RNA sequence: GGGAGAAGGCACGCUGAUAUGUAGGUGAGGUCCCUCGCGGAUGGAGCUGAAAUCAGUCGAAGAUACCAGCUGGCUGCAACU
RNA sequence: GAGGGCGCUUACCACUUUGUGAUUCAUGACUGGGGUGAAGUCGUAACAAGGUAACCGUAGGGGAACCUGCGGUUGGAUCA
RNA sequence: GGCGUAAAGCGCACGCAGGCGGUUUGUUAAGUCAGAUGUGAAAUCCCCGGGCUCAACCUGGGAACUGCAUCUGAUACUGGCAAGCUUGAGUCUCGUAGAGGGGGGUAGAAUUCCAGGUGUAGCGGUGAAAUGCGUAGAGAUCUGGAGGAAUACCGGUGGCGAAGGCGGCCCCCUGGACGAAGACUGACGCUCAGGUGCGAAAGCGUGGGGAGCAAACAGGAUUAGAUACCCUGGUAGUCCACGCCGUAAACGAUGUCGACUUGGAGGUUGUGCCCUUGAGGCGUGGCUUCCGGAGCUAACGCGUUAAGUCGACCGCCUGGGGA
RNA sequence: UAGCUAGUAGGUGGGGUAACGGCUCACCUAGGCGACGAUCCCUAGCUGGUCUGAGAGGAUGACCAGCCACACUGGAACUG
């Protein structure tokens, strides 16, 4: 069933990618719209909506450079069926540094980067290039 | 399978009005009638393995509305099982 | 179902106490119900009474006599009474 | 006279003993398959349509591979 | 790391435990994360050093001992509590298609046998044969009769079932499936070790049944042989009841559920709209077949019914023989 | 190896103990352990650390240092 939704957003995104989708859309949920605002932030997509009011209707609009897709590599980490959690010390950096990591923390879903320089560990959602 | 009469009766018996027509109680009595209903059409025949698996699907789907009636709320699932006769 | 009493073992008399005879069992007078007799709750008097356990006692020996299984294993034949 | 000690007496218990089990290592006339060789005898089941398509499950037969029945699969050739 | 074919998806299901879990507010702060204090012997290891001529060696201070326990905090996530939410799931209404099941009834073709008629010397079988059957009159043909099994045509990569599997027609009871609007319950959902049930054929118990087919069995042939392939016969068994057995290449050799990703031509079954302006036409749902795109794959291939791209749970694999 | 279990596990009290407790004793309760592996069997001293390994692990526990245990075999007190 739909026991993982975050990794139905993920995977709506990199088939999406791999078809040369404009946009992609799915059911919406506040965890999911902090990760729209972080890949935005981050440059990985262009913008969001949340249109819709009782089955709120999530909008991911794709970005495309050259004939490649914004996104090489997407993937869920922590995991329903095996969660993981880091400190600060032992966050993971992605690409040695180059793309990022999505990670919750105490004070809320935000890249390594920026969980680092709060100094704060959370359970690490995905990785992303 | 079941007839319109025997469910238009009990659908006002066990539900909010006439028309509470999927509340737990409802569907419980509805699996319950057909359930009871086909202890004679199983004494006869028997050999009706197919038809059987149809009717241990109503069986423990009626014990998951129970289950998930005595949880949510308590009264209405002992009530219910008083008004029944199941459970010992 | 059996085999099985398989096989093989600990007990055993006697005496006081727990209780001068306990549990039980039998069941009086009192009493009250009686639609009242060959009737009935209440009643626990008296009668009777096995084992059990604690402690003693005795001879060589306490199921002391009569009485009352020998037990085990390989195998022929036949099912069995 | 207290009290001690003593000796005896009960309890507990080691050494040891009797019946009966269960478990393990070794061994055993005879015996079932199994493996390996020297390339023996017998055949020739499978591989090609392997000269009766092949196999699975099953049951019977038969020196042997196997033959034969029932059902199933194609991992069967040939299909103007 | 894997399981379409290399070793590997249980034959199929229901399902307790168990693991997993849609969405909104609130709370809680268990898991989590941040700070500290205590602890984690020293030696060792490492860092920067000192020391014996160097170096093993010895040593000084720091690192680290990633662990634990408590304590003050964080609330995004996961969890526990409460109030919900309708888009997952289930119920109700009207309907559609079907070899889905169980039982009873019945129908017409056929083969076998018994009775009878006519009729004459062969039938039958094979590559060829012979066994066998026939002048006690077979076979061929007509008639009447008995009995069992199976249901031609339709009949189709047609349909249904969870697999096994299920086809003449009628009824009775009965399970599932899909569509259309609409209403209802309001996370009741997914998966399953154990367990529980189902489970072709052959086999087995008891009692019935017995036409046809047919292991065994027997004969005639073929053959170097011929325990066979072919031939003439033939018993179990195939059939029914009730009960076992619990297995198959039980196969798509592909576990189950849900999400996402270009396309083409059919078959099948719903239903909306359309002038059915006439077989047709366009839409929207269910199942299914064939070809293929990306990607995947060792290749063969798979290819929206995945072997693509993710996600929760299960089963199972770890060289060959031996087994 | 799938059940193990009568001082067995809990209770009231007497004793006992340097000290709590089935430590022990009578007396009530009928519970206790176990599929999160109880018992059963085979084996073994435990750690700091050692060898390997990028690592995670895997192997392992002479010398050194920390705890337990033994003292010809089994049983027992005795002294402090
Ligand atoms: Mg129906
Ligand atoms: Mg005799
Ligand atoms: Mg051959
Ligand atoms: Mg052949
Ligand atoms: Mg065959
Ligand atoms: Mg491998
Ligand atoms: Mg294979
Ligand atoms: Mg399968
Ligand atoms: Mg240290
Ligand atoms: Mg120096
Ligand atoms: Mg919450
Ligand atoms: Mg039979
Ligand atoms: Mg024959
Ligand atoms: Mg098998
Ligand atoms: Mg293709
Ligand atoms: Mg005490
Ligand atoms: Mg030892
Ligand atoms: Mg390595
Ligand atoms: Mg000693």
């Amino acid at each position: 069933s739909m026991q993982d939704p975050i990794a139905d957003m993920l995977t709506r995104i990199r088939n999406g990618q791999a078809a040369n989708k404009a946009a992609v859309t799915m059911p919406s949920s506040k965890l999911k719209v902090a990760i729209a605002n972080v890949l935005k932030e981050e440059g990985f997509i262009e913008d969001f909506k949340v249109e819709g009011d009782t089955k709120p209707e999530l909008e991911l609009t794709l970005k495309y450079f050259q004939g490649k897709a914004v996104v090489e590599s997407i993937q869920r980490v922590s995991r329903p069926g095996l969660r993981i959690y880091k400190r600060k010390d032992e966050l993971p950096k992605v690409m040695a540094g180059l793309g990022i990591a999505v990670v919750s923390t105490s004070k809320g879903v935000m890249t390594d980067r920026a969980a680092r320089q709060a100094g704060l560990g959370g359970e690490i959602i995905c990785y992303v290039a | 399978s079941l007839s319109t009469e025997a469910t238009a009766k009990i659908v006002s018996e066990f539900g909010r009005d006439a028309n509470d027509t999927g509340s737990t109680e409802v569907q419980v009595a509805l699996l319950t009638a057909q359930i009871n209903h086909l202890q004679g059409h199983f004494a006869e025949h028997k050999k009706d393995h197919h038809s059987r698996r149809g009717l241990l699907r109503m069986v423990s789907q009626r014990r998951k509305l129970l289950d998930y009636l005595k949880r949510k709320d308590v009264a209405r699932y002992t009530r219910l099982i008083e008004r029944l006769g199941l459970r010992r």
